[PDB]
């Protein structure tokens, strides 16, 4: 084959193109042994509620401004066209 | 003589339970790479030693 390819930053198995690793030990178990449906519920809520108290006004802001001036638009458009409006 | 009077190679205490794991202790330094990988076994007493020894072989 060869065809002397290019230059990448992904590589594949065995040489990823990583700095050297050393000193890190990795536990885990089997999907069999452990227990699906275990602490999800808990852990779930606890994450909601820590992302809603933390980002919260990020998206709560902006989209409460254009509510507001989209209500406003409306109204105040429909007065205008009225009878009253034009006078 | 021991207050136990048992007999040669019985068992003492609860059997252990197989927990299909791993374990990786990465360095990237070393040439090679030894990697063990094992199923559960036959004690001493069971009937089917000769046949995992067989298999083995
Ligand atoms: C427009 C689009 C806007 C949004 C676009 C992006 C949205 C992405 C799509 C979401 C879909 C995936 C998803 O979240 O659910 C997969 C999610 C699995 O994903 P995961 O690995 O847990 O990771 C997501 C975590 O939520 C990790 O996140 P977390 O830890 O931050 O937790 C957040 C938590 C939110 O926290 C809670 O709501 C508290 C927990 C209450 C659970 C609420 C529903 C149950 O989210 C949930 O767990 C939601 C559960 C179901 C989502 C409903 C899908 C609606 C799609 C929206 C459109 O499924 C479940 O957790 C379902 C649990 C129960 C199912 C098993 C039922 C038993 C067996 C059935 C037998 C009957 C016969």
């Amino acid at each position: 084959g060869g065809a002397a390819g290019g230059k990448t930053y992904l590589g594949w198995w065995g040489h990823l193109g990583g700095p050297k690793q050393k000193g890190i030990i990795t536990y885990s178990l089997s999907p069999f042994q452990q227990r699906p449906m275990a602490g999800f519920f808990k852990t779930s809520t606890q994450n909601m509620f820590r992302r809603v108290m933390t980002e919260g006004l990020y998206v709560a802001i902006p989209f409460g401004i254009a509510y507001y001036i989209y209500c406003w638009g409306k109204e105040r458009n429909e007065f205008l066209n009225s009878k009253h409006g034009r006078h | 003589p021991s207050a136990e009077q048992l007999s040669l190679g019985a068992p003492r205490g609860l059997k252990p339970r197989f927990v299909g794991s791993e374990i990786r202790a990465r360095d990237d330094d070393s040439p090679t790479a030894n990697i063990a990988i094992a199923v559960e076994g036959m004690s001493w007493k069971h009937p089917d030693y000769f046949t995992a020894l067989v298999m083995q072989a």
